[PDB]
């Protein structure tokens, strides 16, 4: 079917090829090997009674459904790992309940989706996508927890006799409306491959995309927050704080090297006039739009850095961005016009440019 | 005296005149430097 | 005496064939100078083992001795590694001294042809020995040593001298728990057996083959700690001869205070079981707190008694662990602790 | 048969043990359940499902043995095994829990639900086993620094915290070095190294040595050769005075070392206009030589 293993090996590769090549101390969030070996940890789909009823062939095809739900294989009936971003295709018993097949069916692209999401969750593992990224696998290994809670009360209730596969997919349909709120923003971070806040941009578009939908809009605000969160360590070292931070060099402004000696060398500056060039590609709305003022304060910062001071206005926050964008603004320009103020300050004291200019008299 | 422990660590050289008078020197403590440079010219006669 | 050159360096330039240049009376008035009461060899001794294993054609016995000569933990034995291995630097230099000893060593060869460990005796002759030691440093004085009944009663300290073909894996776990109880304990197991210390050791177990390759496992991790223990009550006992000394002594019933918190952790476990409520993966889990600190503890009193440590040899054993019982931060105070006790018995 | 009995194998694993009816894998360090398990293939294969914990537990079991290994590993490296040791007692606590759930119901399902956090933090364990390939000293710290801007707390917040916790044992050994001049590594890890051979007018500039082999994640450049210009006063007081003075936290631990050092070097500074006489020697050298 589709690529997943090859489409991860190609843009994971190149993602990974584009962050270490352009680290120049700027980190880049490369995963480990240690457990990806000794197959069978990760997720993907791991008695003939046809002749039983169509609620008891039904139960054989729910009973492996579970497991093809849960992105693992039953025992007859059992789908094929499905190539690509996706779960598995179909194949259960030919004698079993068709018409329960078909509801199934119905309700499978929540196992054509689960397959796919433990293999964008382990592409999310990874890690190049971004250190905030990993964050995110954190979010996404607590939604699955919350579906394993449900698959838990659906094992118990199948142990029980309790679960049926009508009722299954009544569940699913529950199950689904959460699904539909994670499906869009899994395949928009994973196949998208957005690097740096281009992800960032990304998240602000599935949040005005998913809004109303509570299961997509509520976890793409709060990510929205706590990315900005990430984003606040990242920038607050860099914008507010001067000490530019590369977990993955994926933020909005381009760590362009600040070369004093270029600064005072040539015409056109290093650590003045290339103090950090602006990566458009990593940047979210909301934080671009703080870059706007965040630019001339984060030469700000720099140049406070140059006067010894690579360090932060009073307050170093960051505008957290939320669906608030004076929540991802305001809050940012605030700390970008205090680094402004705090460079007019260094340059009104050490810099000393005016007392330069007047021994530049004579 | 320990001997046999001298003995011992001659052994543990493996090699080819016990050399304890060397660590008669030891026991004197003296230094490595003035022991290698003894060392080479015990060597050269 | 002050003038030894003469019995050793000079000798060293007539025995050792060298009359030709300086001879080693000039190397006399180099480690005259040298020659301290103290010594001060910091040096990157890893470094210089490094270099000998690397020029040590037959780098087994020199890495070999290179922890043997550590077993007596003898006099600056780094110098005499330093030598060892810069001397094979220089080829030149060590043909020179090969001219200057193998043909005398074909001299004195032509002058020549023409006209089990058992603790109780590894004990009982060093208690004899430094019996008769003490006796001649006291010089006509006698002895607050140990009885001779105090060596008699054999396993003074009550020391560690069930039908499982078919138990379930739940009562065959609970026989193995009260096994090792039992051997905690010092005693004998419920299905298997343990043979006693193979000299310096604790006890040498017997695994029982009802024991499950999967228990058999994992009994092997407490197995360690059983014998540690073990061998740590027969070298506080060996502590305890006042030929091992009043400062020994104090060391011992320091260990002794701790060994009381050994049975108090037994007996702590004891609570669970005689309740019935614990597991071997939980005794596993409670073990790890200290099973490691037992061997920790069995460490130095190994070191003293390999070391034979009589004065200040233990002492400076101890210190010298102290300063690198760091990372086990708790062996690294606990050290601590009994070097600033201890200090006091010959301070 | 008995596929109860995989949970047994299962938690043996997670010590880095196989169970009594499902081997171990050695080959892939993960599970090798029994193909003669006449069950549910659909219960082995999700059996399998999780067994690559084996891969981890097991090999980190092998990388905590190897740490222990070396006598020489270093008394910090120690400190990691330490660390370690706590990490495995969190383990141990958890699988006593994995036992007290086995005590005779639930399923293999809720096994891996409530695995799934402790292989993400075995995972995270293993990672770290990996960033400590034979890295000694300061290379052994930028070793374990390689995941210093990580994200997914999980993780990255333990990585803090371990190198607030290891940072101590070597900020003891540089503190003593710099206050103390405390620096005789036999390991010869220590970034402030030393020449244990330089007289007093040569070991000006080789009592110490700078030992870039093994130079801290967090120690920078700078911060280890004004570091060896105060180990070096100190040095001076030591010998060439003939005495000695007095003098986690490291993004501002710095400052209050370059104070420090200041105060030092004034200190001695004044020492040696009274004791060295420098300038009495010049005196002489010029008035008569």
């Amino acid at each position: 079917g589709p690529t997943w293993q090859q489409s991860l090996e190609l843009t994971r590769k190149m993602l990974r090829d584009k962050q270490s090549k352009k680290n120049s101390g700027q980190r880049l969030p490369v995963l480990p090997a240690w457990v990806y070996e000794r197959p069978a940890l990760l997720g993907d789909f791991l008695v003939p009674i046809g002749s039983l009823p169509l609620a008891s062939q039904e139960a054989a095809v729910v009973e492996d459904l579970l497991y093809v739900l849960v992105g693992v294989d039953g025992r007859y009936i059992s789908a094929q790992p499905l190539t690509g971003r996706q779960g598995r295709t179909f194949l259960v018993d030919p004698n079993l309940d068709l018409s329960i097949r078909e509801l199934v069916s119905r309700i499978l692209p929540v196992a054509a989706s689960y397959s796919t999401v433990t293999r964008f969750i382990e592409e999310k593992s990874s890690f190049e996508y971004g250190q905030v990224n990993h964050a995110l696998a954190a979010a996404m290994r607590t939604l699955v927890k919350e579906y394993l809670v449900l698959v838990t009360q659906l094992e118990q209730l199948q142990r029980q006799g309790l679960l049926s596969l009508q009722k299954l997919w009544f569940y699913i349909q529950p199950a689904m409306r959460s699904l539909d709120i994670l499906a869009s923003l899994a395949t928009s971070v994973d196949k998208g491959e957005c690097i740096g806040g281009a992800t960032l941009s990304l998240l602000h578009d599935r949040s005005f995309s998913y809004t109303g939908d509570s299961q997509a809009q509520e976890l793409c605000l709060h990510l929205t927050k706590a990315a900005s969160t990430p984003y606040f360590e990242i920038l607050e070292k860099w914008i507010y704080r001067g000490i530019i931070d590369d977990p993955y060099s994926e933020f909005m402004v381009e760590e362009h090297e600040l070369r004093k000696e270029k600064i005072q060398e040539d015409y056109n500056d290093k650590y003045w006039d290339q103090r950090y060039t602006v990566v458009q590609r990593q940047i979210p709305s909301f934080l671009q739009k703080m870059a706007g003022k965040v630019l001339s304060t984060g030469k700000y910062l720099n140049v406070v850095r140059e006067c010894g001071h690579d360090v932060t206005c009073p307050v170093a926050k960051e505008v957290v961005y939320t669906l608030k964008e004076r929540a991802y603004v305001e809050q940012i320009e605030k700390a970008f016009s205090y680094a402004s103020k705090v460079l007019l300050d260094f340059l009104m004291g050490e810099k000393e440019l005016l007392a330069h200019l007047r021994s530049i008299k004579r | 005296a320990e001997e046999t422990e001298l003995f011992e660590l001659a052994q543990a050289a493996g090699g080819a005149e016990v050399f304890k008078i060397l660590v008669d020197l030891l026991k004197l403590n003296v230094a490595p430097l003035a022991v290698f440079q003894m060392l080479k010219s015990m060597c050269a006669g | 005496s002050e003038f030894r050159i003469h019995h050793d360096v000079n000798e060293l330039l007539s025995l050792l064939r060298v009359h030709g240049g300086d001879g080693a009376e000039v190397y006399i008035d180099l480690l005259q100078k040298n020659r301290t009461p103290y010594v001060t060899t910091t040096v990157s001794a890893h470094s210089a083992k490094v270099k000998i294993a690397e020029f040590s054609r037959t780098p087994e016995d020199f890495l070999k001795k290179y922890d043997e000569l550590k077993s007596k933990n003898t006099r600056n034995l780094d110098p005499l590694v330093y030598l060892l291995s810069k001397l094979m630097e220089d080829r030149e230099t060590l043909q020179y001294l090969q001219q200057n000893a193998k043909e005398r060593a074909e001299l004195a060869a032509s002058a020549a042809a023409s006209s089990g460990p058992t603790w109780q005796q590894s004990l009982e002759l060093t208690r004899k020995m430094l019996r008769d030691k003490q006796s001649k440093k006291n010089s006509g004085q006698r002895l607050p040593v140990l009885p001779a009944w105090v060596y008699e009663r054999p396993a003074l300290l009550g020391d560690f001298l069930v039908p499982i073909g078919s138990l379930p894996l739940a009562s065959q776990e609970a026989a193995v728990v009260e096994d090792l109880l039992y051997v905690l304990v010092g005693v004998d197991g419920r299905y298997i057996s343990a043979q006693p210390l193979t000299g310096r050791q604790g006890r040498t177990f017997l695994v029982d083959p009802n024991l499950d390759l999967s228990i058999r496992e994992l009994v092997s991790r407490i197995l360690p700690v059983a014998a540690s223990y073990s061998t740590v009550t027969r070298f506080i006992e060996e502590k305890s001869s006042f030929e091992y000394g009043q400062v020994n002594h104090a060391l011992a019933a320091a260990m002794r205070t701790l060994v009381k918190e050994y049975l108090v952790l037994v007996t702590q476990l004891e609570q669970l079981q005689r309740q019935g409520l614990l597991s071997l993966q939980k005794l596993w889990f409670y073990i790890q707190p200290a099973m490691r600190s037992l061997d920790i503890l069995a460490s130095l009193a190994t070191s003293v008694d390999k070391g034979e440590c009589i004065g200040g040899a233990t002492l400076s054993l101890l210190h010298d662990r102290s300063f690198s019982y760091t990372g086990d931060s708790q062996a690294q105070e606990l050290c601590l602790h009994l070097t600033k006790a201890a200090s006091t018995p010959y301070f | 048969v008995t596929e109860a009995a995989l949970v047994r194998d299962i938690l043996y694993v997670f010590q880095g043990i196989d169970g009594k009816h499902v081997k171990m894998s050695n080959a892939d360090n993960c599970y090798t359940v029994e193909g003669k398990a006449n069950l549910s293939k659909s219960l082995r294969d999700t059996a399998v499902r999780l067994a690559e914990l084996g891969w981890l537990h097991n090999k980190i079991r092998k990388y905590t043995d190897q740490r222990s290994l070396d006598r020489s590993f270093g008394l910090v490296g120690q400190s990691f095994c330490a660390a370690l040791h706590q990490e495995l007692r969190e383990y141990y606590r958890l699988l006593s829990v994995l036992h007290s759930q086995l005590q005779l119901s639930l399923t293999l399902r809720r096994l891996l639900v409530w695995t799934y956090d402790p292989k993400m933090r075995l995972k995270t364990l293993a990672a770290l086993v990996d960033h400590c390939q034979g890295r000694k000293g300061g290379e052994l710290a930028s070793a374990v620094h390689a995941y210093t801007k990580t994200g997914d707390p999980y993780a990255r917040s333990l990585v803090q915290h371990i190198l607030s916790l290891v940072s101590h044992p070597v900020l003891s050994f540089l503190y003593r070095w710099i206050y103390d001049g405390e620096l005789e590594d036999t390991y010869h890890e220590f970034f402030v190294a030393s020449d244990p051979a330089v007289k007093a007018d040569r070991l000006w500039h080789d009592k110490y040595a700078l030992r870039k082999p093994m130079i801290p994640s967090f120690m920078t450049m700078d911060q280890c050769r004004k570091v060896l210009l105060i180990g070096k006063s100190i040095n001076f007081l030591h010998q060439v005075c003939h005495d000695q003075t007095p003098t986690d936290l490291e993004n501002a631990f710095q400052g209050k070392i370059d104070a420090a050092y200041f105060e030092t070097s004034k200190y001695l500074l004044d020492v040696l206009n009274k004791k060295y006489s420098l300038l009495d020697h010049m005196q002489a050298m010029r008035r008569y030589l």
